């Protein structure tokens, strides 16, 4: 079968970032050496090892949608993932607000529309204990 | 001396897909998605592997692939010239929409839900339209990507300047402006498969403005609704009795019922009743074999049945559906069958549309919002050129903000609802727990469902 | 590749003229060429010259010897007693190519002299000075001068050049092909009261130094043909565009106002002729000059449009606002695709007027809308199917006879007919709309912009034709170009309907199979007709069934007979539901006609007319009546009107009813549906129930709802239900009683809509509305019982008869006094009075008409007394009155006049080759050969004209009433 490529984005500090840039530019295996990533099990904290120099990272959500789309031509490009996470390397925290280009910034904030009526998952599991219970007394209450 | 065809009521209104994509194969179109598949939709998780080299715990190393690049990219130029040096067409495989080859750009939304969105495989166009300048003009500013054209019709809702060239995003889908940003300094593209990681770098990102709605969504339970996903579920089916060796074509139900897992096995049953029959004993049996009169359709004729825009637009409905459902009129009219099937009317001249409104997917006063207004001391020429100034300016407006490389600086009843439960202890015990929800949101889902298990018997 | 056929290359030339005398009409100037050799030994340079006298040449300030003869002057010998056609036409098309500069030859035959023959080896210039003179010229430049006195600004006195083709011979010596491509320098000397407008731009103005004359002088930079260069001297009123400023228009003394109105428009023609192409307009200046006596009513130039006056409409004049506009359209059209780009040879010519023709049909699409692109489409189709069944076949790009059917050579274009011509020209868009068709329509201006770009490139440099034949197409750089933009080639397409002269035939019929539920097509064509060839190709056809509109391709290959295609359910008959059309809406049918068995509703073989066909197909009358009412293309609508005609149920009289209440109807269709009601309600007489046809319809629509026999006041503001007001009582009045008379409830109603008539309240006018009233009172004059030839005086006269007559002569009486806007009523009036000739009411006397034909008349008077002249010496056979037209058309001053008459004498003869006629001398054979060989000499218009009468009159052998 096939399996849909996940793709993200990599944040670095800016002189790691300098020195990453100039080994990806080179192109040598010895970049392969150099760079490392370990996500850790939590599933949202990371070590990203840049010339063997440990680097905190965290996997963010991105307010908008990205999508890669590459090309042959130049004229027609096709769709090849979408992407909406990034390993920023130095629930609420690991929601990121502002958008990668300069003109999206605080874009969750203030050029996203919001509608409003885990609180999901917190009713089922409330419904799940009144079922494991035997008698339930229930009053939409005032100030107490 | 003037037009004089009644031409609203005669008449009242390119793109190459992968193959994986006109196909409609599995991974890239799926044939289900949940509540949970709908609530991450376009926005994919990064999933854990359970089998493979990244599976295992521990630092992992990203690969540079630049040989790998111009590896790929000279044997395609050296496919093109043995084939006669014209354009080709190359993505005829899964394995060439990988992001480990060719010029890869980014782009970037600005709404939170579009109206339409690209599946994965699909094509689309850059257009640069370029208006000329008054008398002389030197040339459109050249683009690295896309093909120029010059417009004296603008394709938006406003107008282009006069020596103002916009790049745009053109399928079938929308159409949509774009502008191209310079990547940050700082952020690289890691391409993670279940082997390892690789790293590209990216130069070119563009921002991707308002969509304009070329495909209509439909409403949900729609006529157009209902017969996309009897096709669907007919094109998935004649797909697999090709894929079967057996030389009486068979396939199992169970396979269809993976696919389709929402679709009670009545319709499933009533697609296969034509076409194929159940065998109970002897051989075949427990199998759905081909009736032998039974032409099954070529593969240009199951292309035909169903297009992939149509997937798309589907796709939109439900994960709208989805968000809607999870929330609880206004929120009604921001769903994209009524914001498609606005912009469509209004490109054919049927009616209006408010631009400042509630549909806007801003939420300020950039971007328009699509949801109809009737065109009507004036009663005419008023309504019609206020509505189209108010076009022009919201266009000017974001075309402004979008491209803007400034540096931005970072920035009813009034009662909660209380539970009492009565459990049993371990041994012999009877504790109550009075638990008080403070949360107006957890209080609306909980409720609602008592409300409805109290009418559900 | 452009290989020229002259040895030589011309690169400047340099037109001057003086002394453009009016009293006498002649013209003084010289010629001043610069040619480069390319062959050594050229010895003898052939030019081209008609009508100059040549006074002098010298090359390169020395004197030369020249002679001239033109072979085209009396064709045959005088003394040679042959009197077939065909000799004629084979003589014709060898001494048209005995002056052609398509091949090497021409008409004055200079030899260079001998002391030049070292500086012509070795490949040196040469500059070839000729002076000549004009003395009285009886072709190319046209004195139009009044009999005002005054000075000759001041009584409107104007020259012109005129001509179709290559016809710049005819007023100065040149190289006179569309290959020849050169700068020019263009100086004229005029009086200082007029204006001198040419092709280029005007670099300046001198005065002499008397200050009685000025010279204009232009310059040519963009390198033009010699057949592209034109002239219009005269006290013009200058206009400068208010939009485009490089744009002026030159109007006759006091039409100013009628040339602002009039020209207002044509920015918008720039606008769309240079949005659909990507090029800019390619001259520097544009003129329009609108002038008296025209030879066409559009001729276009490089850089320069010629117009006839009689275009110039004021604001409130509707039915020419339309007519006028689309005059400029193409005439801007073929500024792009026929002086700019031109012509490699005489073949590749059907390439230029296909790209002219084809953007202005995208241009009328644009501008009136997609429904009258689709009526004019199907009337340029039918046009063509009648005239290639007719007579043979247009050859679209031949190849050098290649068509031996008909009676002139294509290998020229001054030995075709007009209606050839016309024809051609037709042709040449309709396949240019096929390609379009088959490669797509972007791609297809794609091709038209790869073209005008090329001949822009090329037409900045100075190299002398190195690269100025980039400027030339043809037929396989065409083709080159289309392939090189698709990457599929056209050549099945190019070989069908190009190389091979043929429109196709079908005939179709259908049989529903109800068993295995399909619908059985039988197409079958008449290829054996004159005029036919047979089709293999691919074929669509449309089926509406209940379900919807179903499109089929189907093969017919050569023994293919019975096509089974498939059909669709009928469970919008079980449920009432919507059924939906061709478009993406649904309606509500009445499906009580409907057979219970067959789902089909109706059927169009070929809907998107993508050949070059004529269809006849048998459908049922309800079939014909519901894709009457329910259908979503103008044309179908119109072939269901045209073939409910043989129907005459009354089911079919109420859908043409609906037809003609329905608004949202386009409008030329219930025009249309006025004349098939009308033909029906002939057809069902002693069965129809109530009122006469339409009239009760014309007071639910048209007239005050308290008083029904009062019309309302005119306000024609709506343009559609003027266009049916004006044409309902015309079909009105085409009802018949029992007896063949057209009722007494018919022609009242029409008496009393000509006397409530009110127009003090419009802001248009009412010239076309009462012209059309005048048009229905001619239209129920029924044939009158004459007794033993009873003398037709004023006493025994009809009392129908009596009011038309009096309104008639009300009419044209107050039009003496109070003229209409082009003489409608007066042309309505001649009309009418000719029809009461026609039948035994009036005296059958010629006197009238022939005192509204004279000289001082305005045109449209006089070609409507003329073709009455002519329908008089056909029913009379008069002898003098043939004579009267023959010499007419010998020395008329107006040549429109002379080939209109030559024309209407073609289309209405007085006798043709079956007839015994006392008209069959051989007189008149003489007269006829006399007028083909010499006296029509000056024109090639009037000499195509001649053949074509003689080919009616006598046919292609000898004539047949002659010793």
């Amino acid at each position: 079968p096939h399996e849909l490529e996940s793709q993200f984005i990599l944040r670095l500090p800016p002189e790691y970032a300098s020195t990453v840039r100039r080994a990806v530019q080179s192109g040598h295996v010895n970049l392969k050496d150099r760079l490392t990533i370990e996500l850790h099990p939590d599933g949202r904290h990371g070590i990203v090892r840049v010339d063997r120099v440990p680097l905190a990272s965290k996997l963010v959500d991105l307010p908008c949608v990205m999508e890669s789309l590459k090309t042959i031509d130049k004229k027609t490009f096709y769709k090849t993932a979408d992407i909406c996470q990034m390993l920023v390397s130095t629930e609420k925290k690991f929601i990121w607000n502002h958008g990668i280009t300069l003109p999206l910034k605080n874009v969750r904030k203030r050029r996203f529309r919001k509608t409003a009526k885990d609180v999901e998952k917190e009713v089922k599991r409330l419904l799940s204990t009144d079922a494991e219970a035997v008698s339930t007394r229930w009053e939409i209450i005032a100030e107490d | 001396p003037w037009n004089l065809s009644n031409d609203e009521y005669y008449y009242p209104k390119i793109i190459q897909h992968s193959i994986p994509a006109v196909e409609l194969r599995q991974p890239f179109f799926p044939t289900h998605m949940g509540p949970i598949k709908l609530r991450q939709f376009h926005r994919p998780p990064l999933k854990k592997y359970s089998f493979g080299a990244l599976s295992q715990p521990g630092p992992h190393s990203v690969q540079p692939l630049l040989k790998h690049i111009k590896k790929k990219a000279k044997m395609r130029e050296q496919e093109r010239q043995a084939s006669g040096g014209g354009e080709m067409f190359f993505m005829r495989t899964p394995q060439d929409l990988t992001g480990k080859d060719g010029d890869l750009i980014l782009a970037e939304y600005s709404e939170e839900n579009g109206p339409l969105m690209m599946q994965v495989g699909m094509a689309t166009k850059i257009k640069n339209y370029y208006k000329r300048k008054p008398g002389k003009d030197p040339g459109a500013p050249d683009c690295k990507y896309g093909e120029t054209v010059y417009c004296h019709t603008s394709p938006f809702l406003g107008s282009l300047h006069p020596g103002q060239l916009l790049q745009a995003f053109e399928n079938n889908l929308f159409r949509a402006p774009i502008y191209l940003h310079k990547m940050p300094e700082t952020d690289f593209l890691i391409i993670r498969t279940r082997q390892g990681y690789y790293i590209r770098e990216l130069v070119d990102i563009f921002v991707v403005g308002q969509q304009c709605p070329l495909f209509e969504v439909p409403g949900p339970n729609s006529k157009r609704a209902n017969t996309h996903i009897r096709d669907f579920l007919q094109v998935f089916i004649y797909r697999l009795f090709w894929k079967s060796k057996d030389r009486p074509r068979r396939i199992r139900m169970e396979d269809i019922k993976k696919a389709f897992p929402s679709h009670s096995e009545s319709s499933i049953r009533k697609r296969l009743k034509l076409c194929a029959d159940f065998k109970r004993t002897g051989m075949d049996s427990n199998w759905w074999v081909l009736k032998s009169d039974f032409r099954l359709p070529t593969e240009e004729e199951i292309r035909a049945m169903v297009s992939p825009e149509q997937c798309c637009a589907y796709y939109s409905m439900i994960a709208a559906e989805q968000r809607l459902k999870d929330a609880g009129d206004d929120e009604v009219r921001t769903a994209p069958w009524n914001t498609t099937r606005a912009f469509i009317a209004a490109m054919k001249g049927k009616c209006l549309l408010e631009v400042t409104g509630v549909a806007d997917p801003t939420g300020c006063g950039e971007g328009f919002s699509y949801v109809k207004i009737p065109n009507k001391r004036f009663s005419v020429a008023e309504h019609q050129e206020r509505y189209k100034e108010e076009c022009q300016r919201i266009f000017d407006l974001q075309n402004k903000v979008l491209s803007s490389t400034e540096v931005l600086s970072t920035d009813a009843t009034g009662r909660c609802l209380k539970i009492y439960r009565t459990f049993r202890d371990e041994e012999g015990k009877e504790y109550v727990r009075c638990e008080t929800v403070r949360k107006p949101a957890v209080i609306d889902a909980y409720v609602r469902i008592r409300t409805t298990k109290d009418e559900e018997f | 590749g452009f290989e020229s056929p002259r040895p030589y290359k011309l690169t400047h030339q340099v037109v001057c003229i003086n002394n453009i005398n009016f009293q006498r009409k002649s013209v003084v100037g010289f010629v001043e060429l610069t040619i480069f050799p390319t062959v050594a030994n050229l010895n003898r340079i052939k030019l081209n010259s008609k009508q100059c006298r040549i006074y002098r040449v010298r090359i390169n300030d020395l004197e030369a010897a020249f002679i001239y003869n033109d072979p085209t002057l009396e064709v045959c010998h005088s003394e040679s007693k042959q009197r077939n056609l065909n000799y004629f036409s084979n003589a014709y098309a060898a001494a048209v190519s005995a002056v052609d500069p398509d091949a090497g030859n021409g008409e004055l035959c200079i030899k260079v002299p001998s002391e030049l023959w070292k500086h012509v080896d070795e490949l040196k210039v040469l500059k070839i000075h000729i002076n000549f003179s004009l003395d009285q010229p009886k072709g190319g430049l046209h004195f139009v001068v009044p009999s005002v006195e005054g000075s000759m600004a001041e009584r409107g006195a104007h020259v012109f050049s005129c001509g179709y083709q290559n016809s710049t011979r005819f007023w100065f010596p040149c190289v006179d092909s569309y290959s020849e491509l050169c700068t020019w320098k263009l100086e004229f000397t005029v009086d200082a009261a007029m204006v001198a407008v040419s092709n280029g731009d005007l670099v300046e103005t001198v005065y002499t130094h008397d200050m009685r004359k000025k010279t204009f002088h232009y310059m040519l930079t963009i390198p033009t043909a010699a057949s592209n260069i034109s002239l219009a001297i005269g006290p013009f009123e200058i206009l400068v565009d208010p939009y485009m400023h490089e744009v002026t228009h030159f109007c006759l003394p006091q039409l100013l106002p009628l040339l602002k109105h009039t020209t207002s428009y044509l920015h918008e023609v720039f606008e769309f002729y240079e949005e659909i192409l990507t090029c800019r307009y390619p001259y520097s200046c544009f003129k329009t000059v609108f002038i008296d006596e025209a030879y066409v009513e559009v001729a276009a130039y490089a850089s320069m449009s010629i117009f006839s006056t009689n275009l110039l409409h004021s604001a409130m004049i509707i039915d020419e606002t339309p007519l006028t506009r689309r005059c400029l359209a193409q005439s801007l059209a073929q500024q792009f695709f026929g002086c700019f780009i031109s012509r490699m040879s005489w073949s590749d010519e059907w390439v230029l007027k296909g790209i002219s023709g084809y953007i202005y049909g995208l241009w009328m699409k644009k501008t009136f809308g997609v429904n009258e692109y689709r009526h004019w489409i199907k009337e340029e189709l039918d046009k063509i199917v009648a005239y290639e069944l007719k007579t043979g076949g247009v050859l679209l790009h031949p190849i050098f006879n290649p068509a031996s059917h008909l009676h002139f050579s294509i290998k020229h274009p001054h030995t075709l007919s007009w209606e050839y011509y016309s024809m051609f020209q037709c042709k040449a868009h309709l396949v240019m709309r096929l390609i379009e068709n088959r490669i797509s329509m972007e791609f297809m201006l794609q091709v038209f912009n790869k073209l005008l770009s090329l001949a822009s490139t090329a037409s900045s440099q100075k190299f002398q034709s190195h690269m100025w034949s980039q400027m030339l197409v043809s037929t396989s750089g065409f083709l080159k170009s289309i392939s090189n933009v698709s990457g599929k080639d056209i050549q099945p397409l190019i070989k069908q309907w190009v190389d091979q002269s043929g429109v196709v035939k079908f005939y179709g019929s259908f049989a529903f199979n109800r068993k295995r539920n399909v619908l059985e097509l039988e197409i079958k064509q008449d290829y054996t007709s004159p005029g036919t060839q047979k089709y293999v190709g691919p074929l669509k056809v449309t089926v509406q069934e209940l379900d919807g509109s179903f499109n089929h391709t189907l093969q017919i290959e050569e023994n293919s007979l019975k096509h089974d295609i498939p059909c669709h359910s009928k469970s919008r008959r079980n449920k009432k539901k919507k059924i939906p059309l061709m478009n993406g809406e649904e309606v509500d049918m009445d499906l009580s006609a409907m057979d219970a068995d067959s789902p089909l509703l109706w059927i169009r073989i070929d809907p998107d007319m993508s050949v070059l066909r004529k269809v006849e197909f048998e459908q049922a009358d309800f079939m014909w009546q519901y894709q009457l009412r329910y259908e979503r293309d103008v044309v179908a609508q119109q072939e269901s009107i045209l073939a409910l005609e043989k129907f005459p149920t009354p089911a079919s009289r109420l859908a043409l009813t609906d037809i003609l209440e329905q608004e949202q109807c386009f409008y030329r269709v219930r025009m249309s549906a006025c004349f098939c009601l009308a033909k029906i309600a002939n057809s069902m007489v002693s069965t129809w129930t109530g009122p006469p046809a339409m009239k009760s319809l014309f007071t639910r629509m048209f007239c005050c709802k308290s008083c029904p026999n009062i019309v309302k006041t005119n306000n024609f503001m709506s343009f559609q239900s003027y266009f049916l007001q004006k044409t309902m009582p015309v079909a009105m009045a085409l009802l018949r009683d029992v007896h063949n008379l057209c009722p007494k409830e018919v022609l009242t109603f029409i008496l009393d809509l000509i006397k409530y008539n009110d127009n003090r309240k419009n802001k248009f006018s009412d010239n076309y509305y009462r012209a059309e009233m005048i048009d229905a009172l001619a239209n129920s004059v029924t044939p009158a019982v004459s007794v033993n030839n009873e003398v037709r005086t004023l006493d025994n006269l009809n009392p129908d008869v009596r009011l038309i007559l009096e309104e008639i002569t009300r009419f044209l009486n107050m039009e003496k006094l109070l003229p209409s806007y082009r003489h409608t009523i007066t042309v309505s009036c001649l009309r009418a009075i000719r029809v009461l000739q026609k039948n035994g009411h009036v005296p059958s006397d010629p006197a009238l008409f022939k005192s509204y034909a004279e000289y001082g008349h305005f045109v449209d008077i006089r070609i409507a007394a003329l073709e009455a002249v002519v329908d008089y010496t056909k029913v009379d056979r008069s002898y003098e009155e043939l004579q009267w037209l023959l010499n007419m058309i010998q020395n008329d001053p107006v040549p429109y006049v002379r080939h209109k008459i030559l024309n209407m004498l073609t289309k209405n003869p007085p006798f043709t080759k079956n007839m015994e006629s006392p008209l069959c001398n051989e007189a008149l054979v003489d007269q006829l050969w006399k007028l083909m060989n010499s006296g029509t000499s000056h024109d090639w218009r009037l000499r195509c004209g001649a053949v074509d009468l003689y080919f009616t009159l006598f046919g292609l052998s000898r004539p047949s009433c002659l010793p």
